[PDB]
């Protein structure tokens, strides 16, 4: 009777990482986007120099 | 809810209306923190019995701590005459925000910067009986009313007499001017022999005053100043006597 | 042992000099009677134990069960 | 000569369990030693390190030695007498007549010598507009009064300083604007004060009523919302060095006077965890996350909202470079180019992405409340 | 589904129940109410039983007949959390007198003290066995502890005992007629003790002192460390590991000779708070600390004997292969000497949860830990020591009397003094190599 | 719970339990009245071991108060703290003993002890469970030395299992104050042998000399000395009133203490003791509350310890310690003068713990001592009876009140005997 509680907890586990994975890729891309960002801003910063 | 659990505790379980009835018959002050101290005692008294003969003693209040501030009295009245209205001037520096209660370790403060090193357990008798039902704050105006002890309706109106007289000659205005001007120096000898000298009199005075003389002065500040000063002597016949030459009165 | 003698009643000061002196000085001034109240009585409390420091300690064995750490109650992550 | 003890205690993190030292400051020549009360061992000794005079309070934070402390309070009656005094508080009002004049208020009030304890802005609700100011309820002032309470948005503030609660009233001139100028021309009513009932600012007059206005706009249990939009706007940080350096009045101004709308701002104590937090997009980048989010949190911070037609590039412009020694060279009238150090100070902070902005200032507004 | 039960009698047992309690009760974080926040496995099972609803009660049993320490308990921190009427309390001290305790004043109380245990465990499903402790060197704890003994080995029967007892010091000592009970109880629980481990006082002083550079500790101190030892010790049972041992394997796997199961133990490490983060806290520095004749739990040099078995049982994320090289080097290293007849003596057992702290505390927070049980003949001095001290009190019949006058009979002190000789014998003979 | 009752005889025996109580009550916090005013909770836990509770709340001692003339009780009722005791608990004779041993231990001493051995029977009775008897008491005068003494054999006879204390203020020739010293110190030494569990003997002498040397005063008083034996008697039964890390008993004490059924008689001391002056110039601690108790000087009896070998000690420290230091200043001190130790018992020292120290004070120590020192008194004794006696002086008064020199010649013999066989373990070895 008791493996109910276990097969839920073990479900709820697993599907947190499986979303876990795709909040990290949305954080993740913001990344590139803004390195990029700042990169060309600091070249034009340094031709304008 | 600790209330019920204990009615439970006894086995005598009753509805929340006759729970809050009990409860408030007992909480008079309407706080909401009763005090099983007095509840077992009202009911050692009621189980005693009725006998004229003998009395059942008991207590139904808390008593006043008794040999804590005695002894508190004792020593401050060593360290000099202005050593009561120091007790006074330090409970309203330490009121920085003037509410007219203190929090506990800012009595603490006060006590240890008065100088007298409280032990624990000394200082958890008095608190426990000033603070009735654990608010958190202490009434400080209580507090020194109970240190200094009871002055005399007839000394209390002759310090009204003292303030009027005074008042009169500047119409009814007061000033620290005024008291610093007229007053007997050496009038101080005759409630505490003294070798300072009467020049430097003058200078205690205006210190233990303050700085400026354009302070507002009120009545019962005054009278309370003189009830500080008076708290010093142990007899009412020197303190008037000293009053009356102070004022030339 | 030829105390008293030469040093009868007197109150405060620092006395004569011969004897105890010291002694009954420091008695003296805490309290009133330095030597043997008169049959103002003597409490043999003071005289015997000395200086009373008021204070009543807790058992610990009931220090077990209470132990506070500040640091846990931080919010973490 | 004179010496200055205090407690203080510091949370170490590869310990769980949080130390105590003493902190004695020796004032005649500005130097700093440190001793632990338990186990009577000497912590730092003799060794100077240019504290100044007016930070040392109580809650106050202070870093030393890359470790951060927090005083809790004196250790005797000879240093807790002097310091007993600097301890009144006082209840400030900024009503939206000066809306305009923000900046210049604060500055005024800073120079004053007074220290600005906690800050707040938001909307004078009607009812509670209405309970506010009870005692005068009869006078003709009543209606009117409320009436103007509730147009607009308001700045409340608290002032903590030494004679305070007249100190500021003086500063602040006659309660009538109209005598104002020809009584005393420099003042804050003076300068801003238009009629008897468009007064520039309002300020305490007992200590009861402080305390009260105190408990009803700061205290955790109030009823004021915190009024703010979360669309079309910008977040930006006033870095606490710069509120400890007393340049946060020309700043605000200055985005003022840029006509940018500001929304919200308020002043937030956060920690550690929080700071790395809201930096979670700079964790792998250069700007030293490690750093720059240490120093976020060594002291307070006004977080501001800032509105405008298209935001976040308009408010980027204005903000220049992220450096301030790029800034110099050659955006001389940015704003970091005017006020930041260096890089890891430099001054203040806004998003630099077009869509975050959104979710920063939600992140301040709403999640922190 | 796997339980213990928890016997605690005399001032001894008392005190070093509390410690373990509050150890325990902190390690599943139970608050003192009895309430678990949570905020969930069943391991608190082994210890504690659910009421249904709520709170939880531990299954343990108090035993004292001074009322002293009973009636502290009752109004100390945790009084609501045991039970009111399983805290049995006796009328009158036994007064360091073995005799009163087992013949004229400790047979009013063990009928009340087995109708409990009897209620106790009929509540209990899966019982493993029992736990006990005990201060030998005193009439109360001495008496009633044998009586109990008896009656549970002829109630019960086979299933296990493990007794936690403190013997005298060789020369830090309180009483002064103590070495008469410590033999007579030896006696007793000679023939009724599945496992007995040494518990002296003044080597964990030197402990306290050397570790953690404490020069006031009290009985505090001393209990909370044994507290330690003990949830160390039956950590297994109620926590997931890579080496899982219950208490059936100690006795199946230590004890040679069903006469030889005295035992002395050690737990390392041992550092306070400042000393800790300086240190690298190896496994294989801990478990070579774990061997010093120093850091051992009881007042004996083991250089001076062999070693018949060993069992270590470890917490934390220890790695299986980094203990097999640590033991390697302990085989290796020369100044410990196994006995012939067992070339395999290590039982090893990894538990995964690190040990916990206690707020208030002297131990630091850890992440490694090892405790280790062993069986030595190195065991015989501390008995010679007491025989000796015995036969210089009794050659001219000091206090006998007071012992005669209760009850018991002259002729048994003979009797515990040639059971006595007859181990020492025994010892004596195991050390012989073939 | 395990409740003591209180019996006091003479004039020295009220003196010595009247400020004993004055001292019980002051440390309980009970006012004069009867009526408590204390701080914390655990002056009630136990307090019914010394007081018994009354309706309205009122707490009085259940001490029994016995004399064979009404001056002495008529004072003590009149000084301080006398309105505590019930008025019942006096019995009192109209002619007095006259320091007469055969007077108050024959006929008016037995035609008068009905009805305190009533009173206490109906006290002891009516406790729920006795743990034993105390008594104070002089061995030198008429009526304690033999009223107290049949009262001791009386109760002895019908609880034959319950301890008994003894604290005999024994006389000392240096301060001589009777002609009559000897006879009725053999004869109470006699029959108190038989009966009494524990003997603590007390000198005048030696608490003179105590009062001169370490409190240093100019002029002392019997309040002080009075004040001084309550503070070490008090101090004997602290475990039973209050909570500690070692509980011990009179029980364990004994047993602990007693190797052979006829050693009993102990020898005691108190710590700390300074002069007023000196009181904030000195540390606290344990060392030097062992110093202060170990020293031969300090002893409440005129025997020099260093004059013969201890069998047994034991301590009672009161307040905060730790067991380590405690035990180690034991073992230290024991191996320090192993000369001054019988060696055929190891390990002769008790320590035990109590947490709550007397009231102003921080620690205490109360040392009880049984030593072969004390045989020079009881020889001193018996010089004085046999010099004395050879002549038959002042024997007439006794002889001629139903007494015969034969139990005279049976007290010597006793007493010889108890020298020899009290001497013979100092010089025994194993
Ligand atoms: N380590 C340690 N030992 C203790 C503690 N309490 C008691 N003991 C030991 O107990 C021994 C004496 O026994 P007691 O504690 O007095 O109690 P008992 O053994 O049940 O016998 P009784 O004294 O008659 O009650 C002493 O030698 C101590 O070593 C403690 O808290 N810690
Ligand atoms: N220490 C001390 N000794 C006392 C006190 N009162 C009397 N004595 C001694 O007791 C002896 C006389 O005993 P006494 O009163 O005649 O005995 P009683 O006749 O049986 O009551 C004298 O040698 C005194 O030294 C006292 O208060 N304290
Ligand atoms: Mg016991």
């Amino acid at each position: 009777n008791r493996g109910k509680a276990v097969n839920e907890g073990n479900y709820i586990k697993q599907r947190l990482a499986e979303l876990r994975v795709r909040s990290q890729r949305a954080l993740n891309e913001r990344r590139q986007k803004l390195a990029t960002l700042l990169g060309r801003e600091h070249e034009q910063y340094k031709q304008e120099i | 809810s600790q209330f019920k659990a204990a009615l439970e505790k006894f086995g005598c379980v009753f509805d929340d209306k006759e729970i809050h009835a009990l409860f408030s018959k007992f909480d008079v002050n309407r706080s909401g923190k009763i005090c099983y101290d007095e509840f077992c005692g009202n009911f050692a008294r009621l189980g005693s019995g009725n006998n004229p003969n003998v009395n059942p003693v008991f207590k139904l209040a808390r008593e006043v701590p008794s040999p804590i501030i005695n002894k508190l009295n004792a020593d401050l009245k060593k360290q000099g005459p202005f050593a009561f209205r120091s007790l006074s001037k330090a409970c309203q520096k330490a009121d920085t925000f003037l509410n007219g209660s203190l929090s506990h370790d800012e009595f603490k403060w006060v006590i240890k910067e008065i100088g007298f090193s409280l032990t624990k357990t000394e200082f958890d008798n008095l608190f426990k009986f000033f603070d009735k039902n654990y608010e958190g704050k202490v009434i400080y105006s209580v507090f020194i009313d109970l240190v200094r002890g009871q002055q005399s309706e007839i000394i209390t109106q002759s310090l009204s007499q003292g303030y009027d007289a005074l008042a009169s000659n500047n119409g009814g205005k007061v000033t620290v001017e005024s008291i610093v001007q007229r007053y007997n120096p050496l009038a101080i000898q005759i409630i505490y022999p003294t070798r300072k000298i009467a020049q430097d009199l003058q200078r205690e005075f205006v210190a233990e005053w303050g700085g400026n003389l354009q302070q507002q002065v009120n009545k019962n500040a005054f009278v309370e100043f003189f009830s500080d000063v008076r708290a010093f002597c142990d007899s009412e016949s020197k303190f008037h006597q000293y009053f009356s030459n102070a004022f030339g009165l | 042992t030829t105390l008293e003698s030469y040093n009868k009643q007197l109150q405060k000061g620092q006395g004569t000099l011969i004897g105890n002196w010291w002694e009954e000085r420091e008695l003296r001034d805490v309290t009133g009677i330095g030597r043997s109240a008169h049959n103002s009585v003597n409490d043999t409390n003071e005289r015997t134990m000395g200086k009373k420091f008021n204070h009543i300690p807790n058992t610990t064995n009931s220090e077990y069960g209470k132990g506070f750490n500040k640091a846990d109650q931080l919010p973490r992550t | 000569d004179i010496r200055y003890i205090f407690i203080v205690e510091w949370f170490d993190t590869a310990a769980s369990l949080i130390r105590t030292y003493y902190l004695t400051y020796f004032t005649q020549d500005k130097t700093i030693e440190m001793y632990d009360l338990k186990n009577k061992k000497v912590f730092l000794k003799r060794c100077e390190y240019a504290i100044k005079d007016s930070d040392l309070y109580i809650g106050s934070i202070l870093n030393v030695y890359s470790r951060q402390l927090k005083i809790v309070d004196f250790a005797d009656v000879f240093t807790r007498s002097k310091f007993q005094n600097i301890k009144e508080k006082t209840f400030a009002m900024i009503k939206p007549d000066a809306y305009i004049h923000i900046g210049k208020i604060i500055s005024i009030i800073e120079r004053s010598g007074l220290q600005i304890s906690n800050l707040k802005m938001t909307k004078m609700s009607q009812e509670d507009a209405r309970e506010f100011y009870g005692e005068h309820k009869g006078k003709p002032f009543y209606d009117g009064l409320v009436n103007f309470m509730s147009s607009d948005l308001i700045v409340g503030m608290e002032l903590v300083g030494d004679n305070a609660i007249k100190r500021w009233r003086e500063l602040l001139g006659p309660t009538n604007t109209l005598v104002a100028r020809e009584q005393a021309p420099n003042s804050i009513r003076g300068l801003f004060g238009t009629d008897g009932t468009r007064n520039a600012c309002h300020g305490s007059d007992s200590p009861g009523s402080a305390f009260r206005e105190l408990n009803f706009f700061f205290a955790k249990t109030s009823k004021l919302k915190t009024q703010a939009f979360f669309n079309q706007c910008t977040c930006c940080v006033i870095k606490p060095h710069i509120v400890k350096q007393n340049q946060v009045g020309e700043v605000i101004d200055m985005i003022l006077s840029e006509g940018f709308e500001i929304s919200a701002l308020q002043t937030f104590f956060l920690d550690r965890p929080t700071a790395e937090e809201f930096y979670e997009v700079y964790k792998g980048v250069l700007p030293e996350f490690n750093a720059i989010a240490e120093h976020l949190t060594s002291g307070m911070c006004y977080a501001l909202e800032v509105r405008q037609e298209n935001a976040v590039k308009s408010f980027r412009d204005i903000a220049g470079p992220h450096d301030p020694e790029i800034a110099k060279v050659i955006r001389p009238n940015t704003i970091r180019a005017r006020f930041g150090i260096d890089r890891v100070k430099n001054g203040i902070h806004c998003t630099d992405l077009e869509d975050d902005g959104v979710l920063e200032v939600e992140y301040f507004f709403n999640a922190l409340q | 589904m796997r339980e213990v039960i928890s016997i605690h009698v005399g001032q001894g047992g008392i005190q070093v129940g509390n410690a373990c309690w509050e150890l325990f009760c902190l390690e599943h974080g139970i608050q003192p109410d009895g309430q678990m926040p949570s905020d969930g496995d069943d391991a608190f099972n082994t210890f504690f039983s659910e009421t249904g609803a709520g709170k939880h009660v531990p299954r343990a049993v108090f035993l004292d007949l001074e009322p002293t320490v009973i009636d502290e308990v009752r109004t100390g921190t945790y009084r609501q959390l045991f039970h009111p009427e399983q805290l049995i309390s006796g009328k009158e001290d036994a007064a360091n007198n073995f005799a009163r305790g087992h013949y004229t004043i400790g047979k009013e109380i063990v009928d009340l003290c087995l109708d409990r245990i009897r209620k106790l465990a009929d509540n209990c499903t899966g019982l493993q066995g029992f736990l006990v402790f005990n201060s030998v060197g005193g009439g109360t704890g001495s008496g009633l502890g044998s009586l109990l003994l008896e009656r549970l080995s002829v109630d019960y029967g086979k299933k296990s005992k493990l007794g936690f007892t403190i013997y005298p010091s060789p020369q830090v000592s309180t009483a002064v007629v103590e070495p008469y009970n410590s033999i007579l109880s030896t006696h007793s629980l000679l023939e009724h003790t599945d496992v007995a481990v040494m518990l002296d006082n003044e080597a964990i002083y030197d402990i306290c002192r050397r570790n953690l550079d404490i020069e006031r500790p009290t009985y505090t101190n001393l209990n909370r460390l044994i507290a330690q030892v003990i949830s160390s010790l039956t950590a297994s049972l109620r926590f997931d590991g890579a080496l899982n041992v219950d208490i059936t394997e100690f006795q199946t796997n230590l004890v040679p000779y069903p006469r030889i199961h005295f035992m002395l133990s050690s737990y390392a490490p041992i550092i306070s708070a400042e000393k800790a983060y300086h240190e690298q806290l190896s496994v294989a520095e801990i478990t070579n600390s774990a061997f010093e004749p120093a850091n051992m739990m009881a007042k004996c040099d083991p250089r001076h004997g062999k070693y018949m078995a060993c069992s270590m049982m470890y917490r934390g994320d220890v790695v299986p292969k980094d203990v097999n090289a640590s033991i390697a080097t302990i085989k290796t290293k020369r100044t410990i000497q196994f006995v012939d007849w067992c070339p395999t003596g290590f039982k090893v057992g990894i538990n995964y949860q690190p040990p916990t702290v206690v707020p208030g505390g002297d131990l630091a927070k850890v992440m490694r830990a090892v405790c280790m049980i062993s069986n030595s003949t190195a065991i015989a001095e501390v008995f010679s020591r007491l025989d000796h001290k015995f036969d210089l009190m009794y050659a001219k019949r000091a206090f006998v009397h007071w012992y005669v006058g209760e009850g018991m009979e002259e002729g048994e002190f003979s009797e515990a003094r040639e059971d006595l000789a007859a181990l020492e014998k025994d010892y004596e003979e195991v050390g012989i190599e073939t | 719970m395990r409740e003591i009752v209180h019996i006091q005889g003479g004039q020295c025996g009220n003196q010595i339990g009247a400020k004993f109580w004055e001292v019980i009550s002051d440390e309980h916090g009970i006012d004069p009245t009867g009526t408590y005013h204390g701080d914390s909770d655990l002056q009630l836990e136990r307090i019914n071991v010394y007081y018994n509770e009354a309706t309205g709340g009122r707490y009085v001692p259940r001490a029994i108060l016995m004399d064979l003339e009404p001056g002495t009780m008529d004072s003590v009722r009149a000084g301080p703290f006398g309105q505590l005791f019930r008025p019942d608990n006096f019995v009192f004779g109209q002619t007095g003993a006259g320091n007469n041993w055969a007077k108050g231990h024959y006929t008016e001493g037995a035609e008068l002890i009905d009805s305190v051995l009533d009173v206490v029977r109906k006290e002891a009775e009516g406790c729920d469970c006795l743990q034993g008897f105390q008594i104070t008491h002089s061995l030198g005068g008429g009526t304690g030395s033999g009223m107290g003494t049949l009262l001791i054999s009386k109760v002895r006879e019908e609880y034959p299992d319950r301890i008994m204390e003894t604290f005999s203020v024994v006389p000392s020739p240096k301060v001589s104050d009777t002609v009559v010293e000897p006879y009725n110190a053999t004869l109470s030494v006699h029959q108190l042998v038989e009966n009494a569990d524990e003997c603590m003997v007390i000198d005048n002498e030696a608490l003179y000399d105590i009062c001169f040397r370490t409190l240093k005063l100019t002029t002392p008083t019997y309040g002080d000395l009075n004040h001084l034996v309550s503070a070490a008697m008090s101090g004997v039964t602290c475990c039973l009133r209050f909570p500690g890390q070692l509980n011990s008993d009179l029980r364990k004490l004994a047993v602990n203490l007693i190797p052979f059924p006829r050693l009993h008689f102990f020898m005691i001391g108190f710590a700390p003791l300074t002069s007023r002056g000196s009181q904030q110039y000195r540390a606290l601690t344990v060392p030097e509350l062992t110093q202060q108790m170990f020293d031969a000087k300090n002893m409440m009896c005129a025997a020099d310890p260093r004059h013969g070998r201890y069998l047994t000690a034991s301590a009672l420290f009161r307040g905060r310690m730790s067991t380590k230091e405690v035990d180690e200043q034991m073992l230290n001190v024991q191996n320090k003068n192993s000369s001054y130790f019988v060696e055929w018992i190891p390990n002769n020292i008790k320590s035990s713990i109590c947490d709550i120290p007397p009231k102003g004070l921080k620690m205490a120590v109360t040392f009880v001592g049984n030593s072969t020192a004390i045989q020079e008194m009881f020889k001193r004794v018996a010089e004085q009876f046999t010099a004395m006696f050879r002549r038959k002086a002042f024997l007439h008064w006794y002889t001629g009140e139903g007494m015969d020199e034969m139990e005279f010649t049976e007290a010597e013999s006793n007493m010889n005997d108890l020298v020899s066989e009290y001497q013979q373990y100092q010089d025994a070895t194993a």
